[PDB]
DNA sequence: GCATCCGTGAGTCGAGGAAGCACAATTTAACACTTTTGTCAAG
DNA sequence: CTTGACAAAAGTGTTAAATTGTGCTATACTGGGAGCCGTCACGGATGC
């Protein structure tokens, strides 16, 4: 069968015993000298199987013919060794041990359960208080003991052995209390020492005994060694035993008759408790504990009077009944075991009902978590007893190996060790109580057994971590094991080591094509291996695979047809190159492997941009795909050459970079000369010979007679490209000069670069027309425009001739800007004349604020606030004048070029190395009052550059805990949004988001136009929800919006004829589990709307957490896109008008407060006196309107607006810092995590279904059941939208395979055992951790099933059929 | 590492952009073919050494190193089908 | 509460020392109780030991866990019993409380002698609690007609037990007490020769001043197994991201070339078969265990044939001839000997 | 605190032994550490 | 409504590997002897 | 195809030597030692 769901419950003993093939009594793993386990011991053989396959310990059976049989003479049953890895064992405990997975984690699920707190569960489980299970009728101070009531161990003695007490008294003095009197409290017993409690008095060790013979008052001593044997005023015949010794000899005896009278005790004895004279033999024992009634001796005629341990005393002959109550009391999990198995989950569930209506909130929220945990034991079927473990489970020994290393050392696992612990402590404590150890010591090892099962189970989470002797280093634990970065899940079953993988670093080849890759020959022939063993066999360099194999091994034994065969199995055969980090989806990209001679891998320049790859050292990784499916998946979906545009904002990634930039920029710049530049003429012949005569120049812009031209476009009138080309070839004219071409029947007026652009373009694209159209020739090439022209040729040609268009452009890029020119030196980084009046401006002002200083005109913050814009001013300037002087006298300087065309280079480093470097900041944060006014090219100072030292390492140690940070946040958002997946053609679903054309600008007050970035990232390929009509053009319903349609709606706009365009969004999807087709609009990547079956979710969220690291980090940039995502509150949080109505101010100096104002409500605000209101009087404020400058709260505008305006708040507020970083990323994805973070509700009240009020639950799951509870005439539930952030939508999801491989381990873990959760195995994660088909891709049932048929088989079926 | 001659890591985040390629093939073989399906990657390398096609993979090893610790900890892991009954992994070679 | 110690003196603490008289008479006691024990078996014909837990477990009382109706039954019938002997039973039962209370107070004795045994391999508390058994024992054996006092001989076997107990559980694999003792002896000299010699002692001055019987071998033996196991989560760098269980690969399971060969070298072997005979290549295969038994002898495979001892072997050898015959005309398998 | 030496170079062991770590035994730990710590103060002026 | 203790989390690769002593109960190396073949002559 | 003689290979039955595990030391000892520390933010109970 196949595995479909996997469901997670809780243990029971008699399961845990049927797991087990035997139990584990000796702690033994295996023996020093032969080094075979030891017999019942943690590594037996008998229990776990044979260490070797089909061999017996005895060493009687060795062969499969015995399979199946246990061996007679050793125990050990003859099959495979493998079954050592998956064969459990049990420990059977002494005494119940809690588990601690149950305890310690908030809230105490048996805590909650029993009602008791964590103090009190940690002090009954860990003995230091009794719990009460049976009264027994005992009276504690006055009060009745109740059932569940925590008793000290004060306490409990003291119900339990009753009231006792020892005065000692100093030697010498004798007690004024006679032996087997009552007295009370506070009664003088010795003059010395006084009695504290009433109670029966009675002497300890007499001293000396004054015997009274009758004819002499002889007196005798007793010693520590002598005891006295007869009671106080006993009558003593002659010759009877008064005091026995270890001696005959001092052996006291009585000469005559006499009374024995006992004197100088050594101590007083008071105890609460009856004392009852008897004659004849008493019916009870010492030790026994009676009732009012029973008889106690005489037959009858002595009878008890009160509860108590009952004591007889033969030489007093008396029976003492020391007041005690037979009380139930224990601790430890037996108590707590006993306690869960008395509780009715159907009667507490029915009072926590009752008690529901109470109208308390706090009481209803504890009787709300009270009651989800006893309907989840209910409905999963699991008792509260298997809670506390009685059989503990024991790991197969493989998967805690105690292996021996080449070197011969043994390296075993902690978890042995922790198994060793447990078993100690349990055979101690048997023994112990074998032995009929005291209630301290079984106790203590009571409490040692249940530390040590918790340590097995979690250690370190109660009390300090177990450590192995002679160090400091915590043991490893299952729970650590499974818990954390370095835990199964994120170790080994998320991530995995894989076979067929290479690595090495990486070179840059521009001779490659864009589907191809440099793979050295040595990796090609290791990673593939096996195929290059079968082409050898195939053909005759070996006789078969093991020579094939044996001639690889050495490499002076490797022939040259070696490589011949390599080079055929490669044929047609990708490879996936991967760089680590993986930030975005083309991180991994399937390249076809060119063997090259050497070690290094050549990688494409093009798709360098796209792996975030530069060559100053980097390495990547070499993956082999094997079968046929993974083969087509990596040729046809993640080849390099398919994945042109960018998913994340739909623009070209794979494009024209630094180098190819700077040669179709320095080749499509056109000259511009000074030497004319006005002169104006007659006739074109008088400018001619004036050019000849050297009085104007060829580019310089004159007027013929009306037009201006140049004389470059008079004298060179070239008929085609071609004879152009040919004088440019033999220097009659350069590539930048202007002049006169025939091209396409139209007389244009350009450089000679931009006629060959174009003739590169058109023979690229193999279409003259379409290369024409698509090019811009009146500018020259910056970044913009070639990406613009990429994505061009992408919508109208297709990836392939796309493709074939860049390798032209890079190639031609490449010798361009080999063959032009382009060189970096000292003088390029031209000093402006400017700079040193704007720095003695700068002075003169300085001085001038100085001086007022001085004069008292102004303060210590206003001036350094005037000096810093005056500073940052002049910075301006200076930036200016540099670009200016580069623009007009130096066009070509290679500083402007490369800023100006993209390549490389922003205006910021232009004006460091060229103008001034600027104002640097304190490492406190403020910023110094100097500048640095001395750039890189005059070389800065020595205070200079250890000042701009401290804003080098805040951005050095800013980039290093932010990377962190991004990391972590793509991670939440994957595993928030990995279940998305786009799931079904079309939901039906009316609903849709007004994407706004126009932005509320508070400056002017007034709707003004957003930016085009913005509306083609909130609009291209969306689904249009309703039938706009602009400008004489009528898009309908479920028309995709291309770039075309975008900015047709945005000249709409313009034109004031559309404020809003209705599309459907994934806010607005109805797909559970997922999204529609229609709902997401293009897949980004293709520029078409997107296949069925994409993994939206994964897509979605790599696209914003990958410029995670390019924002700005110094409530602004990447922590405030975190405190976005994850809800959270602001710490500045603005105030908002809950309901609508006329805003009224009342600003006064004791208090400022704003007051809403309806028709009938009123509303106020009392807002902190440093508030930047932004809304002044006689203003219409709607709810949830911001009253103060701020950020909003979201869970407060949810409340005040509706779950519509809080999504489209967290969607535009998260596209703002994006925006401000200039990162373009389409709100899809936004939009996407923000339906998942509101896809939970809360019910407020319950209607007629089993739900509780004030439970969280899915939004889905609430509508379902209240459509059903319509359908057949029920109260619908009623329910709340609920918002809450990534990591608490990531925890709470349905499955909790991938909750658990998330975060919070333990607690996932705990929470899906008691309710015994099934997992249906809904999105990425949980497939991934089974290692089965992912439900997205290639593996969406939508098209895993179909079928690929030819007409002739096709045709016999059909014929043969019907 | 290179000096134990190991293979190269491919952590979380290269499955996820194998899971936003959509190449559920490429991924479970990364993670069962090539990783730890003792038995599939057996077969795996006999079917490429003999010129046949790599077979469908079976349940990982470190899925079921995980039931097994998850069991060790008390906790009833148990596979179903579509049916719910339950599914043994283990071939039979843990059920007594 | 947070420290199990601290809780466990806090416990201790609550029993008052016993001064030397009380110490006397709970001794006395506890001998007269097993002396009446002894009676009360002689005279009932009763085993000693079902007699003496009947009276501990009276005495100890319901709050402990042989089913307590057979105890109880006990009871009744050492009840029935006259005057002259429910005084034993009462003897008995006074014996075994004094028993209680003088374990119960000796427990800052232990704690004192074990808090100078720390750091050997056990924890505090397992050594406190061993040395607990100690003082049980000697709580047993102990004799006061001797007048010494009871620490001077529940020392003897506190240490014993926790020594004892440091021996049988301080390592993760097991050594015997006597191999324990002998590695402490050897450790003992090697520092006392390393304190002498201001060096590390080579094993030729071991063995010699170990004694007779001792060599070279003998002490790197020795030194070989006193070898604790280390553990495979130790970390390896100042991340705490590699483990020692990352270095060590798995050489149990074959590997996939080893499969890979073992079904190619059957697959061969089969094809090779099958140009002979089809009763050679049967004996074949059972001779050599390929129907996955144990080789069959000679005999075994005559009688499956109704055959032969000696016809079986020469058929065999015939075949086996024929088939290095083959192997030489072809060379096809020769590759898969190594 | 103890590290294997790096002598690539003579200038590698050079700057190896003039070294000055804010880790080890007793000191701060790589992720427990704050802006505070990583910063230039002014007074590491002629001294770090 | 608020101060406070507790628990959980904080990027990816790679390259870093301190007694002895006596005495009884259990195991096993060393042999000695039948038992069982593996093979060889006899055709 | 069979019918007897040999020559080891493996198993059975003692034999003590080696190894292993439990019992016993009688002046008097009677409550532990290491920590110990530079982070922030966010649930979430725990009380006042
Ligand atoms: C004393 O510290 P070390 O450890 O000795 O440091 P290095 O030896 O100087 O580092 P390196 O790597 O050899 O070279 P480099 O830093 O000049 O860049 C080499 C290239 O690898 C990559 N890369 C570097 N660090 C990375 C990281 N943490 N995660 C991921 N990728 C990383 C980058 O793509 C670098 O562009
Ligand atoms: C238009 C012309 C053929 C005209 C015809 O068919 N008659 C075709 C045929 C072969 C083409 C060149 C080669 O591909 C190599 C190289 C590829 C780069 O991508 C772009 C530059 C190169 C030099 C190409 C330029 C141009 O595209 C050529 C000359
Ligand atoms: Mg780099
Ligand atoms: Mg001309
Ligand atoms: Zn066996
Ligand atoms: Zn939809």
């Amino acid at each position: 069968k196949e595995v479909r769901k996997v469901r997670i419950a809780l243990a029971s003993p008699e399961k845990i015993r049927s797991w087990s093939y035997g139990e584990v009594e000796k702690p033994e793993t295996i023996n020093y000298r032969t080094l075979k386990p030891e017999r019942d011991g943690l590594f037996d053989e008998r229990i776990f199987g044979p260490i070797k396959d089909y061999e017996c310990a005895c060493g009687k059976y060795k062969r499969q013919r015995f399979e199946g049989k246990v061996c007679e003479r050793c125990g050990v049953e003859v099959t495979k060794s493998i079954v050592r890895r998956y064969r459990m064992g049990h420990i059977e405990l002494a005494t119940p041990a809690a588990h601690i997975w149950f305890v310690k984690d908030v809230p105490s699920k048996i805590g909650t359960l029993l009602d008791l707190s964590a103090t009190e569960l940690e002090q009954v489980l860990y003995f230091s208080k009794y719990i009460v299970l049976d009264p027994k009728g005992a009276i504690l101070n006055g009060v009745p003991v109740e059932k569940r009531q925590l008793l000290t161990d004060e306490e409990y003695r003291e119900l339990r052995y009753g009231k006792q007490e020892t005065y000692p008294l100093p030697p010498g003095v004798d007690a004024l209390v006679k032996d087997g009197e009552e007295v009370v409290k506070g009664q003088e017993l010795a003059p010395g020492v006084v009695s504290r409690l009433d109670g029966v008095a009675l002497y300890r060790f007499p001293r000396r005994v004054r015997v009274e013979y009758v004819k002499e008052p002889k007196d005798y001593r007793v010693q520590p060694h002598m005891n006295v044997v007869v009671p106080e005023g006993a009558r003593v015949e002659a010759g009877d035993k008064i005091v026995a010794a270890i001696d005959p000899e001092e052996e006291v005896i009585a000469e005559a008759e006499g009374v024995v009278h006992l004197h100088e005790p050594a101590s007083i004895l008071v105890v609460k408790a009856r004392v009852y004279p008897f004659e004849d033999d008493v019916e009870v024992s010492t030790g026994d504990r009676v009732a009012p009634g029973d008889v106690l001796a005489d037959g009858g005629k002595v009878k008890s009077d009160v509860y108590g341990r009952v004591e007889v005393d033969l030489v007093r002959n008396v029976v003492r009944v020391v007041e005690s109550y037979d009380i139930d009391a224990r601790m430890g999990a037996e108590a707590i075991q006993q306690l869960l198995k008395e509780l009715d989950l159907e009667a507490l569930e029915k009072e926590l009902l009752e008690e529901m209506k109470h109208p308390s909130r706090a009481r209803r929220a504890k009787a709300r978590k009270r009651l989800e945990v006893v309907r989840a034991f209910l409905d999963s079927g699991n008792r509260p007893e298997w809670m506390i473990l009685e059989a503990v489970p024991v790991l197969p020994p493989d998967l805690r190996p105690m292996v021996q290393v080449d070197g011969g050392r043994f390296a075993t696992s902690d978890l042995n060790d922790l198994y060793r612990r447990l078993i100690n402590r349990n055979n101690r404590l048997k023994k112990l109580l074998a032995q009929g150890a005291p209630e301290i010591i079984i106790r203590n090892e009571k409490r040692m057994l249940q530390e040590a099962v918790d340590a097995l189970l979690d250690n370190g989470r109660r009390g300090a971590p177990v450590t192995n002797p002679g160090s400091d280093r915590p043991l490893r634990s299952l729970t650590d094991i499974l818990s954390g970065k370095q835990g199964r899940f994120r170790q080994n079953l998320l991530g995995k080591r894989v076979d067929y993988s290479g690595r090495s670093v990486i070179v840059v080849g521009p001779q490659l094509k864009l589907h191809q890759c440099g793979l050295p020959k040595r990796m090609a022939l290791e990673l593939f291996k096996p195929f290059l063993l079968k082409k050898m066999e195939e053909k005759g360099i070996a006789p078969n695979v093991k020579a094939a194999r044996r001639m690889l091994e050495r490499q002076r034994d490797i022939k040259d047809e070696v490589w011949d065969a390599l080079e055929e199995v490669i044929h047609g055969k990708v490879v996936l190159l991967n760089r680590a980090p993986t930030l975005h989806r083309l991180g991994i990209q399937a390249f076809q492997p060119v063997l090259v001679e050497g070690q290094s891998i050549q990688l494409h320049p093009l798709v360098c941009e796209a792996f975030n790859a530069d060559f100053d050292g980097d390495q990547m990784a070499v993956h082999v795909p094997l079968s046929s499916f993974a083969q087509a998946e990596a040729r046809i979906q993640m080849l390099s050459a398919h994945n042109l545009l960018s998913p994340a904002s739909g623009e070209p990634l794979a494009k024209p970079s630094r180098d190819i930039i700077l040669g179709l920029y320095y080749i499509t710049q056109v000259r511009k000369e000074k030497k004319g530049a006005g002169l104006e003429f007659a006739t074109p012949e008088e400018a001619l010979a004036a050019h000849e005569r050297g009085e104007v120049a060829l580019n310089a812009p004159i007027k013929v007679a009306g037009r201006e031209t140049s004389v470059g476009r008079l004298k060179y009138v070239f008929a085609n490209p071609d004879e152009a080309l040919l004088a440019v070839a033999h220097g009659i004219v350069d590539l930048q000069d202007v002049v006169t071409v025939r091209y396409m029947g139209k007389r244009l007026e350009t450089s000679p670069g931009r006629i060959l652009f174009a003739r590169i373009v058109a023979e690229a694209v193999e279409d003259e027309k379409v290369a024409w159209e698509l090019i811009q020739l009146d500018v020259p090439q910056e970044k913009n425009s070639l990406k613009d022209l990429v994505y061009q040729a992408f919508l109208r040609l297709g990836m392939e001739k796309t493709a074939r268009l860049l390798d032209a452009l890079k190639y031609y890029g490449f010798t361009f800007s080999t063959t032009s020119g382009i060189t970096i030196g000292i003088d390029d980084a031209v000093i402006p004349e400017e700079k040193k009046q704007y720095l003695e401006e700068a002075d003169r002002k300085l001085l001038q604020i100085e001086q007022a200083y001085e004069m008292g005109f102004l303060t210590d913050r206003e001036r350094y606030d005037q000096i810093l814009q005056l500073w940052t001013e002049t910075t301006e300037k200076v930036t200016q004048a540099v670009f200016k002087n580069f623009e007009e006298n130096y066009p070509f300087n290679p500083l402007y070029v490369m800023a100006q065309s993209g390549a490389r280079g922003n205006p910021q480093q232009i004006r460091q190395l060229c103008g001034l470097r600027g104002l640097m900041q304190k490492p406190s944060g403020e910023t110094f009052e100097v500048p640095v006014r001395s750039s890189f090219r005059e070389g800065l100072t020595v205070l200079e550059y250890f000042i701009s030292s401290h804003g080098a390492r805040k951005g050095g140690a800013d980039t290093a805990l932010r990377t962190a940070d991004s990391g972590y946040l793509t991670r939440k958002l994957v595993d928030v949004t990995h279940e998305i997946v786009v799931r079904e053609a079309d939901c039906g679903t009316t609903n849709y988001i007004s994407v706004p054309l126009f932005q509320p600008d508070e400056v002017t007050r007034s709707l003004r136009l957003r930016k085009r970035a913005d509306i083609e990232a909130g609009l291209y390929g969306r689904v249009l929800a309703r039938e706009v009509e602009v400008l004489g053009v009528r898009l309908e319903e479920g028309r995709y919006l291309s770039m075309d349609d975008v900015h047709l709606l945005i000249k709409a706009a313009e034109a004031g004829e559309i404020q809003e365009v209705p599309v459907r969004s994934p806010l607005t999807c109805q797909t559970r589990y997922g999204v529609c087709q229609k709902c997401y609009g293009y897949d980004l990547s293709m520029a078409r709307p997107v296949s069925i079956g994409e993994a939206v979710g994964i897509v979605a969220a790599q696209s914003i957490g990958e410029p995670g690291t390019q924002l700005t980090m110094r409530t602004q940039g990447l922590p405030r896109v975190i405190e976005l995502f994850e809800a959270r509150r602001p710490k500045a949080k603005a105030v908002i008008s809950e309901i609508d109505g006329v805003v009224r101010i009342e600003e006064t100096e004791e208090k400022l407060s704003v007051f809403v104002e309806s028709e009938g409500f009123s509303k106020e605000y009392k807002l902190p006196k440093e508030a930047r209101l932004l809304v002044k009087d006689g203003d219409y404020v709607e709810a949830g309107q911001p009253l103060t400058r701020g950020a909003i709260d979201p869970h407060q505008l949810l409340e005040a607006k509706g779950p519509e305006a809080v999504e489209r708040y967290l969607v535009e507020e998260i596209q703002k810092v994006y925006r401000a970083q200039g990162v373009k990323l389409h709100d899809k994805h936004i939009e996407i995590v923000v339906r998942q973070m509101m896809k939970y509700v809360e019910v407020t009240d319950p209607g007629d279904s089993r739900l509780l009020e004030g439970q969280v639950l899915e939004k889905w799951d609430v509508e379902a059941l209240n459509e059903r509870l319509i359908a057949e005439g029920k109260t619908p539930v009623a329910w709340k939208p609920l918002l809450m952030g990534v990591t608490k939508s990531a925890l709470s999801t349905k499955s909790w395979l991938s909750a658990a491989s998330f975060q919070n381990t333990t607690h996932v873990l705990t929470e899906a055992a008691i309710a015994g959760k099934k997992d249906e195995l809904i999105g990425l994660k949980e497939n991934v951790i089974l290692g089965r088909l992912i439900p997205a891709g290639t593996g969406s049932d939508f098209v895993r099933f179909t079928q690929v048929v030819d007409q002739k088989t096709l045709k016999a079926i059909e014929e043969a059929r019907k | 590492g290179k000096a134990q001659f190991g293979g190269q890591r491919f952590g979380e985040m290269e499955v996820w952009a194998l899971e936003a390629y959509g190449a559920a093939h490429t991924l479970q073989e990364m993670l069962t073919l090539k990783s730890d399906d003792i038995e599939g990657r057996n077969a795996a390398y006999e079917a490429i050494i003999k010129g046949e096609d790599v077979p469908e993979p079976s349940v990982p090893e470190s899925f079921r190193v995980l039931v097994k610790e998850l069991q060790a900890l008390a906790l009833d892991v148990q596979t179903l089908d579509e049916k719910d009954n339950p599914v043994d992994i283990f071939e039979g070679l843990a059920s007594k | 509460t947070s420290d199990p110690v601290r809780q466990y003196l806090h416990e201790i603490g609550q029993v008052p020392l016993l001064t030397l008289e009380e110490e006397v008479e709970l001794a006395r006691k506890v001998e007269e109780g097993m002396e009446a024990i002894k009676k009360l078996s002689e005279i009932t014909g009763l085993d000693p030991d079902l007699i003496r837990e009947v009276v501990r477990a009276k005495i100890l009382g319901s709050a402990r866990v042989l089913d307590p109706k057979t105890v109880e039954e006990i009871d009744q019938k050492l009840k029935s019993l006259p005057k002259e002997h429910k005084r034993y039973l009462h003897i008995a039962r006074e014996g075994e409380a004094a028993r209680q209370h003088l374990i119960e107070a000796n427990l800052r004795l232990v704690v004192s002698i074990a808090k100078k045994y720390t750091g050997r391999g056990l924890s505090f508390l397992d050594l406190i609690q061993e040395g607990n058994q100690g003082l049980i024992r000697a709580v047993e054996k102990f004799e006061y007609k001797r007048r010494f006092k009871f620490s001077t001989y529940a020392t003897w076997w506190i240490r014993q037990a926790i020594n004892r107990a440091i021996a049988d559980q301080a390592r993760t694999i097991r050594i015997p007490v006597h191999m324990v003792e002998t590695i402490n002896k050897l450790s003992r000299t090697a520092r006392q020769l390393q304190q002498e010699l201001g060096r590390e002692p080579t094993y030729e001055e071991i063995a010699e001043a170990m004694g007779p019987g001792w060599d070279a071998k003998r002490v790197e033996e020795t030194l070989k197994i006193a070898q604790e196991p280390v553990s495979l989560e130790t970390p390896i760098g100042d991340e705490k991201d590699s483990f020692y269980g990352d270095f060590i690969p798995d050489e149990h399971l074959p590997s996939p070339v080893d499969a890979a060969t073992q079904s190619l070298l059957s697959e061969e072997l089969e094809k090779a078969l099958s140009k002979l005979s089809e009763r050679e290549a049967m004996v074949l295969k059972l001779r050599k265990g390929l129907i996955d038994g144990r080789e069959h002898t000679l005999e075994e495979v005559g009688a499956f044939f109704g055959v032969t001892r000696e016809r079986i072997r020469q058929i065999e050898n015939k075949a086996l001839r024929k088939l290095k015959y083959h192997e030489s005309r072809t060379r096809k398998l020769r590759d898969f000997l190594d | 605190l103890s590290q294997f030496k790096d002598e690539t170079n003579p200038l590698s062991s050079l700057r190896h032994k003039r070294r000055i770590s804010a880790l080890g035994p007793g000191g701060l730990t790589r992720e427990r550490a704050g802006f505070d710590v990583r910063d230039v103060h002014r007074t590491h002026y002629g001294r770090i």
